[PDB]
RNA sequence: UCAUUGCCCAAUCUUUGAACGCAAACGGCGCAUGGGAGAAGCUCUCUCGAGCCAUCCCCGUGCAUGCCACAUUUCUCAGUGUCG
RNA sequence: CAGACCUGAGUGUGGCAGGACCACCCGCUAAACUUAAGCAUAUUACUCAGCGGAGGAAAAGAAAACAACCGUGAUUCUCUCAGUCAGCGGCGAGCGAAGAGGGAUUCAACUCGUUGCCGAAUCGGGUCUUAUAUGACCUCGAACUGUGGCACCAUUUUUGU
């Protein structure tokens, strides 16, 4: 809707930030098993919903 | 002798004996941190195309601040900290997740100079 | 270690023709023999009540059985105060820690 | 105009105010009745002023001659050298059973007021018992006072002294 | 000892003199809020010798429950079942009214610990317990060293454990061998052993 | 990443520390005079379990009554030895 | 004096939370008290200036509820209980 | 003649409680499935579920026992008896124990209320001393009775008063 609090404001731009590439200077390292940014958040798939 | 006299068929309790309590030592809290302050109000500047252009022409430095901050806060700080005063401020937090400040800087101060006096580009 | 205790004869038919020693004392016995309960507990000598006590044998048996205990006395006194209290004996005599002890060497069964 | 005939209570109020009323109501048995016929206006005073003279007291005087019987008596050579008992009503629930029992106090006075009085009840009838003087005398406050208690409970005199008989 | 009169006074239940006593108590409580604290007992007799010893910490109750039996409860009262625990007052109610009586004392406030509590009336419709409870916080009781077990941490309650004689009572406490039997270790502990497993070491 | 500054900022939580353990101590000291009460607050006055911080206090607990007191005086029990 | 070493006593510990000033899909909103900061004002006329201080804002901490003891040696009351 | 006492308020003052956790415990409460080749009694099960509520374990615990002895002597627990000649039981299904013995573990045992307890409660709270008691003093909890003593085993029953 148009207006939607502050929490919840909180929810999204957590999970923005985690919706993105692993930092890629961590991957180089000596043994990094690291497949890929697992957790990524999408919406035309994954609605957060509610 | 005397007995009262009644406001209402039934009866109350008067309030009264009230008079110092003050419970505790209270105010714990050790060497008191006074929350928040400075270095930790203002964050690291908004520099876009828009504070490009904003700074100049309100006079104006988008600056990312502690977006619990209240407006006056702000205010208060800043003019203390940076020998100013300030024309107008829109916040707003972003889900960015900071919060961004508009402060158009009064004629007595100029974004662009002020931001190369802290040395901003 | 073991603490004395009777020996009785102790139930059934079953049981009629046999002894074990069995829980506490005798109060009447310890009184026989001579010594205050309390104290006989403090000796490291059961005590009882629940032996109500039925017959003569007992006694007899047991005054024996205590005695010998005591015959086995050591007991350990306390310096500068005087052993005395009971007289209470020779402090090389033993030796009385290690072996704890089983109660049925002072006394059998 | 004023509300009281026509008020409303709290309760606490309420309930002693209808537990008097209550407890004139019922058809109560002489034994429930032996209370309410107390002693008059003025013998039970007269007998007040007697009372303080065998009243207790201040926990200091007996340490405050403790102190005496200590010093001299206990250090010095010389036994039992203190000075009287002090003379004061004989009080005190449990005291006076074996009082009673031992059927020493002369007389007995009976509070009529008194938490129980199921503690107390069988008193009367213990003193015709023990056919001792026994009084149904009025209130523990004044008990208390001469005791200097917020009420006393029972009370009897052993003794006086003869001047007062 | 005045209780000694006390006692058989105290005896004499059944009867006018006591019903009057009774009855004073039966329009007071019935005038009366549920669950109240006391500054004395009404029955020190019994409080006294079930330990009442006037000091701190020595804590009094008078305590309301209802009376009666009870109902299974049962939505609509119906039961499904096979025949057997039904009817609407069935099944009867094992735990002691004295029992819950303490026990809801003990639920009723976050402190106190039931000493022990004894009936002091019962009417048609209440029964009237006065609860010795204690706290176990007076430092004058804390520093008294004879009681002061009744702080230690079984004491987190007890009267729901069932601790009371009383609770114990319905808890089924005898000694008597025959007669003592199954609940001596409880109810369960016992059905626990009785009906162990083959616990054997060998074979 | 002239990345010094953590080290700088990690510095500040040394003053920091320390000048609360000053202060905190400060204050501890001047609370007492009496055996007990507001000497200290209760962040002054660190927590120790439910229970631990129940618990009978050593006095009242050993400081038991003279009827077990002759008692004791009475029935100790030390060593005695027997054998023979 | 390494160690995102090790250990650990020493401390920190948001926001929550039984969760408690109140409240609540609101970072809402309070209430007592302390403390802070400051256009204006004021004052110092210090020339500037400075200070001082107000409207204004913020922070700290109380402040939920029950139960429990207590109060100066008494805290204030109430009551057709009750004293003469 | 005159003002209490008594109780119930309200403060203040100091605690407490909540919720956790909840393997095991301690209480409480409390199914049906099943089987009986059906099935209602029965069984399951005095189990599941539910609920309350503790601990480091809890629980139990010192005779209104056991016995029928040539006797036994807190509790617990174990082994045992005995799946029994105890026995319950559509008496069927199905169920069903104790005592003793051996044994582990234990020198485990304990209070008050009814006994003269009593030369200003011997108490406690507070206070203050003493470096704690103690000292001390109030408070005022407390003579509606806390102390001490004594506690049907004793005290010597009794009588040597």
């Amino acid at each position: 809707g148009r207006f939607k609090p502050l929490a919840i404001k909180k929810k999204y731009a957590k999970k923005l930030k985690q919706n993105r590439p692993v930092p890629y200077w961590i991957r180089l390292r000596t043994g990094n098993r690291i497949k890929w940014n697992e957790k990524r958040r999408h919406w035309r798939r994954t609605k957060l919903h509610y | 002798t005397k007995r009262k006299a009644y406001t209402r068929p039934q009866f109350r309790r008067p309030h009264t004996y009230r008079r110092p309590a003050t419970v505790k030592p209270s105010s714990n809290v050790s060497a008191i941190k006074n929350k928040w302050d400075a270095f930790r109000i203002i964050r690291y500047p908004l520099t876009t195309d828009k504070a490009m252009k904003k700074i100049e022409e309100n006079n104006t430095l988008t600056f990312i601040v502690d977006s619990r901050a209240n407006k006056t806060e702000i205010k208060k700080a800043i003019r203390k900290l940076y020998q100013v005063k300030t024309v107008k401020v829109n916040t707003l937090i972003r889900p960015d997740g900071l919060k961004k400040a508009y402060i158009r800087l009064s004629a007595s101060y100029d974004a662009l100079d002020t931001a190369n006096k802290m040395g901003l580009v | 270690l073991k603490a004395l205790r009777p020996q009785v004869n102790c139930p059934t038919v079953r049981y009629n023709m046999k002894r074990r020693l069995g829980r506490g004392f005798s109060l009447e016995e310890l009184k026989a023999a001579g010594v205050k309960p309390r104290y006989a507990r403090t000796i490291g000598i059961r005590v009882d009540r629940r032996r109500k006590n039925k017959s003569e044998e007992g006694m007899n048996i047991n005054v024996q059985r205590l005695k010998t205990y005591m015959s086995k006395l050591v007991l350990f006194p306390l310096n500068r105060k005087k052993p005395q209290k009971g007289d209470a004996t020779e402090e090389e005599v033993k030796a009385a820690t290690q072996d704890r002890s089983r109660y049925g060497t002072a006394a059998v069964g | 105009r004023d509300l009281s005939r026509f008020m409303r209570w709290p309760t606490f109020v309420t309930m002693q105010r209808k537990k008097r009323v209550l407890q004139r109501r019922l058809k109560v048995p002489p034994a429930l009745n032996q209370f309410t016929k107390v002693l008059d206006r003025s013998s039970r005073n007269e007998l007040l002023k007697l009372v303080k003279k065998y009243a207790p007291e201040t926990r200091k005087a007996r340490r405050d001659r403790l102190t005496k019987v200590a010093e001299e008596k206990k250090k010095n050579p010389k036994g039992t050298v203190s000075t009287k008992a002090p003379l004061c009503v004989v009080s005190g629930l449990q005291e006076v059973t074996r009082t009673i029992e031992k059927k020493t106090a002369r007389l007995v006075l009976i509070a009529n007021n008194v938490d129980p009085i199921e503690l107390v009840l069988w008193m009367p009838t213990l003193c015709r018992a023990n056919k001792i003087p026994y009084a149904i005398v009025k209130d523990k406050a004044r008990l208390g006072d001469a005791i200097g208690r917020k009420t006393a409970t029972c009370v009897a005199f052993t003794d006086v002294n003869a001047e007062d008989q | 000892g005045s209780f000694m009169y006390l006692n058989e006074l105290w005896k004499k239940k059944s009867s006018d003199v006591m019903r009057f006593i009774q009855r004073v108590r039966a329009w007071e409580f019935r005038h009366q809020h549920t669950i109240v604290r006391l500054r004395r007992p009404t029955r020190p007799e019994k409080a006294r010798m079930v330990g009442y010893k006037t000091k701190q910490g020595y804590v009094v109750f008078r305590v309301r429950v209802r009376r009666g039996g009870r109902k299974r409860p049962v939505h609509k009262g119906i039961t499904y079942g096979k025949p057997n625990t039904a009817g609407v007052l069935g099944r009867k109610l094992n735990k002691n009214n004295r029992v819950v009586a303490e026990q809801r004392l003990g639920k009723k406030y976050g402190n106190l610990r039931v000493l022990n509590s004894y009936w002091v009336n019962a009417d048609s419709t209440f029964l009237w317990y006065e609860v010795v409870a204690v706290d176990p916080m007076h430092r004058a009781i804390r520093r008294d060293p004879r009681i002061n077990w009744i702080v230690n941490a079984v004491h987190k309650h007890r009267e729901q454990r069932g601790l009371t004689s009383a609770g114990r009572k319905h808890r089924g406490l005898r000694q008597k061998g025959h007669k003592a039997s199954k609940l001596r270790p409880s109810r369960r502990a016992a059905w626990r052993r009785n009906n162990r497993m083959v616990f054997l070491r060998k074979r | 990443r002239l990345g010094r500054i953590r080290t700088i900022r990690k510095g500040i939580a040394r003053i920091m520390t320390v000048l609360n353990k000053n202060e905190r101590e400060n204050l501890r000291k001047f609370y007492s005079d009496k055996k007990l009460r507001s000497a200290k607050p209760k962040t002054l006055r660190a927590k120790l379990t439910h229970r631990r911080r129940l618990a009978l206090k050593a006095n009242e607990k050993n400081r038991k009554t003279r009827r077990q007191l002759r008692m004791a005086h009475k029935f100790p029990r030390r060593i005695y030895a027997v054998k023979v």
